[PDB]
This record gives structure tokens, C-alpha cells and sequence, in this order.
């Protein structure tokens, strides 16, 4: 449960949000 | 320690983002899905949280909502308290394997040892953040 | 398939991703800009394609946000010269300042990022990203 360990735990999670609205 | 930043790597990075976005359009588009990606959003939040309502739903997607929510189930995708239906259950499931599909045909020109190598750079870059 | 991928890699990547658009809107909403990423992606396709009809924002992308931009002074529209019920859309000067700023926070985010590595490990990263496409 380290830090980066929870960031792409939660990235994952976020994925689809994440490929629907970015600044990208 | 901070160094100078190689000024390809912003491009190079939003290049890959831009690549597999449309690449997951593509492909749900190819299987007929019908989907954008924050349509999957949705039903992936109304699977992992099967029987959250709608105000919930909205605060964590975060009318334009009540109105995405309301196209989901006029496909009968989603049924109404919010659940997937056979049919939500199956599409989101097709889409999953498509979103996993493309980031590995993205990774695949990689070997082995690249792949580890990319692994440890991403994450150096957050762990000193 | 050759190989099974790394299990991490995707998660990795996501990560990065998530940080990069956690940090941007972190840093606007800090400044108090009320921005978000569709008002910066409409600034951005204004300032690159001035005059920009409202079909064709629409294509790359609606009313209903350029009425808020223009009440906010960042989008100008003016009347299409040869259809008078039209109008194309123009930053005004405190738009594209805005939009200048919100590409200075963007690489500035992604530069906090970055130098952390070293200039031998940024190259590799580069190569190893552009390997994912150029293939």
C-alpha cells in the first residue's frame, strides 16, 4: 500500500475517466 | 536531485495518451459497441457500486449526467437505485477486454527488458513527486 | 502476442497519466482559473484556428460552453462576413493570455515530473515511448 502502489491502483481504476477528459 | 528536462519527452508522453485514446474509439466503434469512453466510465462505476443512485453517480462522474444515465437506459443497458442489466453487464465486459487489448498491442513492440525498464522510469518519475 | 506483457505497465502508465491531469486541475483551481479540460481544449482550437466556425469547433470537439466563455471574456464571436446569422469565434486578449498561461502550467507540470531522472534515463524514456508507436 506504498504510494505508487496506490496511484496505479487508483490510475487503473480512473482509466476510462482518464481517456475520456484529459488536458491532453 | 532535479536535472534538465529532455524537451521530447512531453511530446513523446501525450503522443502515446492521444495513440491508444484512439485506439479504444476505434475498437469500440469496430465492435459496434456504441460507446465512448465516458459512457464505459459510467457503467464501470454502476457495476463496482450496483446499487448506488443517481445523485451519487453524478457527484462521482463529476442534468448532463441524468441525461447520459437516461441514454444507457433507453438502450436497456441500465436499470433502475442503479443496476446493470444483462445487456450493461455484457457491453462493459466487451469493452474491458478492449481496453485491455489495446494497451497491450501498444506494449508489444517492447521485450521483456524493455517493458521492466519503462516500468521502473514511470514509476521513478511519480515516487518523487 | 510474443510475450505475455508486464502486469505493471499499464497501471504505470495510467499512473503517470493520472498524475499529469491531477496536477494540471490541482494548479488552475489553486490559481483560481475555474478551468477545466474541455474549456482549455476550446481555448486551444480558437487560438490555433482563429475564426473558427462553430460547426467545425463542434467537429473537433457546444453553445452552451461558448456562451459561458464569452461572458467570462475569453471567446469573442463575430458575425460570419458572408452569413449574417452565423457568427466565428476569436480569443479575445484575456483569453489567449489564458490560454498561454494554461500551456506554461502544462509544461511546467510535466517538467516537475520529469526531473527527478537523469539526462541519461529521460532519453531512455523517450525511446522507449516512442518505441510503443513507432511500432
Amino acid at each position: 500500500r506504498d504510494y505508487t502502489e496506490q496511484l496505479r491502483r487508483a490510475a487503473r481504476r480512473n482509466a476510462w475517466d482518464l481517456y475520456g477528459e484529459h488536458f491532453y | 536531485m532535479n536535472y534538465p528536462v529532455n524537451p521530447d519527452l512531453m511530446p513523446a508522453l501525450m503522443a502515446v495518451f492521444q495513440h491508444v485514446r484512439t485506439r479504444i474509439q476505434s475498437e469500440l466503434d469496430c465492435q459496434r459497441l456504441d460507446l465512448t469512453p465516458p459512457d464505459v466510465h459510467v457503467l464501470k462505476l454502476i457495476d463496482e457500486q450496483r446499487g448506488l443512485n443517481l445523485q451519487d453517480l453524478g457527484r462521482q462522474m463529476c442534468a448532463l449526467i441524468t441525461r447520459k444515465i437516461r441514454e444507457l437506459e433507453g438502450r436497456n443497458l441500465v436499470r433502475r437505485q442503479l443496476f446493470l442489466t444483462d445487456e450493461g453487464l455484457a457491453i462493459h465486459l466487451h469493452a474491458e477486454l478492449i481496453m485491455s487489448r489495446v494497451h497491450d498491442e501498444l506494449f508489444a513492440p517492447l521485450t521483456p527488458v524493455e517493458q521492466a525498464t519503462l516500468v521502473h522510469l514511470l514509476d521513478q518519475c511519480l515516487a518523487a513527486q
